[PDB]
RNA sequence: UAUUCUGGUGUCCUAGGCGUAGAGGAACCACACCAAUCCAUCCCGAACUUGGUGGUUAAACUCUACUGCGGUGACGAUACUGUAGGGGAGGUCCUGCGGAAAAAUAGCUCGACGCCAGGAU
RNA sequence: UGGCCCUCGAGUGCAAAGGCAGAAGGGAGCUUGACUGCAAGACCCACCCGUCGAGCAGGGACGAAAGUCGGCCUUAGUGA
């Protein structure tokens, strides 16, 4: 009949992209289902949150063979110039 | 959908095998039985390596006791032991039981007491 | 309505004010179908003062 | 006007035997030389017989069901299972849940024991009998036949039923094709066309 | 089979036909009486000759008049 | 007069147009054909009209293929209607054509009264066109 | 120390799948058969369970092979576009410098790599 | 009720979207973590609110154990 009526924006989506840094705890994506899966080192919420364990380098990867996942490496930082 | 019971079995152990996971800590204590053989291994998923391996086709069991047809549950418990001795001998008293598609019961069951009784923590 | 809010209360509670160190009514509360389950619920829940897991029932 | 039930009264019997012991004896050699299998287990094995009652109209008055449960009980030896309706229907006036049916399956020694009181007692006890149709089959060497009335079985005491409930019999054969059931069947006695 | 809730399945049935007949079969009760069982109904031979025979109508005038 | 039979939403978007039609730049049905040079909206009422010209200029010549339809719905506002408080009503219904794009197929006639034929009815047309041929 | 084979068990991946043809029974894996005190079926020793037999490669799995299906997939060109302009009443067209598909065909594909036990050389 | 072929097209209390096949779908057994005390760090952000949570202790539930459990596949169901 008469329209008109919607929803503020939730603010889903990634958050943290490949190869960028994550603290332990900090949110790599928010999703509505699961568009990515859980790695290692990484844990999965209540409202299919992905967050960080581990402080490192965040890598999505082929699930397989179709699917992603992502998962968090430990870095190394000796290289300072 | 598969009714072979060969790749239902496979499927079972895979679900398992979902959540019990073997790590340098706690390695994963798996068991495989066949109709004339009864094999047992252990597993750190991480490194990708067996640490320990018993079973029925070595001469230790062989020696000591034979069957007819099935294994029984004293081959289990003879086994149980033998992997208990090889892997405190190792250093691994911590792991986890993948029961590797087969009910908790009957040989499998012994063959965790007799893994318990003997030193190995699970 | 027929969904209602519903007070559970430790059973071995004694409202007398009682001498050991922390004193107090354990309460919890929730909701119930007072159309589908009649009978009065009853649930085991952890109670804060007695320090173990009690039988919890209502009150009307 | 060909008798292979001349090989089922042929002398005075035993229940093994006759089924299972037959089976190996005798059928066995036959189906082996005459289909020319290159190994034994291909020979056709009779695997399981589902006897099904399809009363709709019970689950309105469970009493009737429990007495066809009793009924289907005495004749196979074995105390039934009531299948429940797994959708909605409207026009049968069915919800999910609803108990509908009555179903027992047969297997192992049973299998072949109700297989023999059926081709060697009740099948000519019936109403009035020509043959079972050959075209019953489903193609993949399974067979299906209907009995319109369950006072055919003598366990039946016919006296205290109270109203004719229908029943179903499914045969299942580990046969690919159904020259080779027909001939499984005919050879255990059974009356085709 | 599970204990108790089945009807007991008595493995010695004898098949007693009224032509004295006695074999062995299985089933809940000891000994069934039988009349008209598989062997010994008309299926095989005698309702074929009658199902097959039965027309002939010429003849049928014929055994009359001649 | 070509329409869809059935949709969920009744109005839609203005859309644009842009390009080249790819596919239907062959001629895969007859003879003769009429091509579309520029990019337009055709209503289906006008479709209908080169169709009748066409058959009936052709009669004894044979056969008319419409290589296109009207599947896209458009909406108007009545006269006097304030802008405001809703998209209006579908009226009628285009099929959207871009240059390159084969519009009539046309077969059973020598190449003269095909000419003539397509050119009747191109008469009806809102847009520019072409005579083109069979490889 | 090698190699080869069986069974277990995994990681990587281009997701190695279906089909057709062939090989495997000494060992291993499997089914086959038999009997039901541990446990087992909303009915059924079918499954799952304990204990026997010694039958068979039929099913299963395994291994070699093949493009018929399936899966994968360019180069180039074009569509589109970033920025600098131009034409058209407009719908929209065109140029220079930079990026660059989808589709389709040419090809590619019948997985790779590791540990353990157990034979063989 | 029996069987063969297609393989995710059904389902998920209710909209729609995103998820989800030996599964988040269907069933069975035992249960009350639909707990107390908390909490590094994040996301969202005018403010007020709102969301995710590794981890610690107590006292438990299921399980042989490894472990999982601070309501519900997620996002509406609310009010300073
Ligand atoms: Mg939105
Ligand atoms: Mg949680
Ligand atoms: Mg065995
Ligand atoms: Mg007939
Ligand atoms: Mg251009
Ligand atoms: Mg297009
Ligand atoms: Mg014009
Ligand atoms: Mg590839
Ligand atoms: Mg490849
Ligand atoms: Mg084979
Ligand atoms: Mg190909
Ligand atoms: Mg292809
Ligand atoms: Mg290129
Ligand atoms: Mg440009
Ligand atoms: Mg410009
Ligand atoms: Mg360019
Ligand atoms: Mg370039
Ligand atoms: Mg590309
Ligand atoms: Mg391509
Ligand atoms: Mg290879
Ligand atoms: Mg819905
Ligand atoms: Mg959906
Ligand atoms: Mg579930
Ligand atoms: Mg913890
Ligand atoms: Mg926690
Ligand atoms: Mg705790
Ligand atoms: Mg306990
Ligand atoms: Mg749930
Ligand atoms: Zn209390």
């Amino acid at each position: 009949t008469k329209n008109g009526r919607d929803s503020k924006g939730q603010r889903l989506g990634v958050k943290i992209y490949g190869d960028q840094v994550a603290k332990p705890g900090a949110i790599i994506i928010r999703q509505r289902g699961t568009k990515f899966h859980p790695g290692k080192n990484v844990g999965i919420g209540k409202d299919h949150t992905i967050f960080a364990l581990i402080d490192g380098l965040v890598k999505f990867e082929k699930y397989g063979p179709d699917k992603k996942k992502v998962s968090v490496y430990p870095r190394e930082i000796q290289p300072e110039n | 959908k598969a009714h072979t019971r060969r790749e239902d079995r496979t499927a079972r152990h895979v679900r398992i095998r979902k959540k019990v996971e073997g790590t340098p800590e706690r390695p994963r204590l798996c068991v495989f039985r066949s109709n004339k053989h009864l094999y047992v291994q252990v597993i750190d998923d991480t490194k990708m390596h067996t640490l320990a391996a018993a079973s029925t086709m070595q001469k230790a069991i062989s020696e000591n006791i034979d069957y007819s047809a099935g294994p029984t549950v004293e081959v289990a418990q003879k086994i149980g032991e033998m992997i208990a001795k090889s892997c405190l001998e190792k250093g691994i008293t911590k792991v986890a039981f993948d029961r590797g598609g087969y009910p908790y019961h009957g040989r499998v069951k012994a063959l965790a007491d007799a893994a318990r009784e003997h030193g190995l923590v699970f | 309505d027929v969904r209602v809010k519903v007070i559970l209360e430790c059973t071995g509670c004694v409202r007398k004010s009682v001498n050991k160190g922390s004193r107090g009514v354990s309460r919890y509360i929730t909701q119930k179908n007072r159309h589908n389950t009649p009978s009065r619920l009853e649930l085991r829940k952890f109670c804060p003062y007695c320090y173990k897991h009690t039988i919890h029932g209502e009150i009307k | 006007a060909a008798g292979t039930a001349v090989f089922v009264d042929k002398a005075e019997a035993e229940t093994i035997n006759r089924l299972k012991t037959n089976y190996i004896e005798k059928m066995v050699p036959l189906l082996k030389e005459e289909f020319s299998y290159s190994n034994i287990l291909e020979v056709p094995k009779v695997v399981k017989i589902v006897v099904n009652c399809g009363i709709g109209d019970a689950s309105q008055n469970a009493k009737g069901l429990d007495a066809a449960i009793n009924e289907l009980a005495l004749i196979t030896g074995q105390r039934p299972v009531k299948t429940k309706a797994k959708t909605s229907i409207a026009g049968f006036k069915v919800r999910e849940g609803m108990t509908l049916g009555i179903a027992v399956t047969l297997r192992g020694n049973l299998m072949y024991s109700f297989l023999d009181r059926l081709i060697n007692l009740a099948l000519p006890r019936t109403r009035d009998f020509q043959g079972v149709n050959p075209n019953s089959f489903d193609g993949h060497g399974n067979y299906s036949v209907g009995f319109r009335e369950q006072s055919v079985f003598p366990e039946i005491k016919p006296e205290i039923v109270g109203k004719a409930r229908g029943m179903d019999v499914c045969i299942t054969t580990t046969a690919k094709t159904d020259k080779e059931a027909y001939k499984l069947l005919s050879l255990m006695g059974m009356p085709f066309r | 089979r599970k204990s108790d809730i089945h009807p007991e399945f008595r493995e010695d049935a004898k098949v007693y036909c009224n032509g004295e007949l006695v074999m062995t079969t299985g089933g809940t009760q000891k000994d069934y009486t039988v009349e008209v069982w598989s062997g010994n109904h008309p299926f095989y031979l005698g309702n074929r000759s009658a199902l097959l025979l039965d027309a002939d109508q010429v003849e049928k005038f014929r055994k009359k008049y001649g | 007069m070509l329409s869809p039979k059935r949709t969920r939403f009744r109005k839609q978007h203005r859309g644009r147009m842009k390009g080249i039609s790819y596919r239907g730049n062959r001629i895969c049905f007859g003879r003769y054909a009429l091509q579309a040079l520029e990019p337009a909206w055709i209503t289906s009422r006008q479709i209908e009209a080169g169709r009748r010209a066409m058959t009936r200029n052709a009669r004894r010549g044979g056969k008319i293929w419409v290589r296109i339809f009207p599947d896209k719905p458009v909406t108007v506002r009545p006269a006097e209607t304030r802008m405001g408080s809703g998209k209006g009503s579908p009226e009628y219904w285009v099929a959207v054509v871009k240059p390159g794009r084969i519009l009539y197929e046309i077969s059973g006639v020598a190449e003269n009264i095909a000419r003539r034929a397509v050119a009747i009815a191109a008469s009806k047309m809102p847009i520019r066109t072409q005579f083109i041929i069979s490889g």
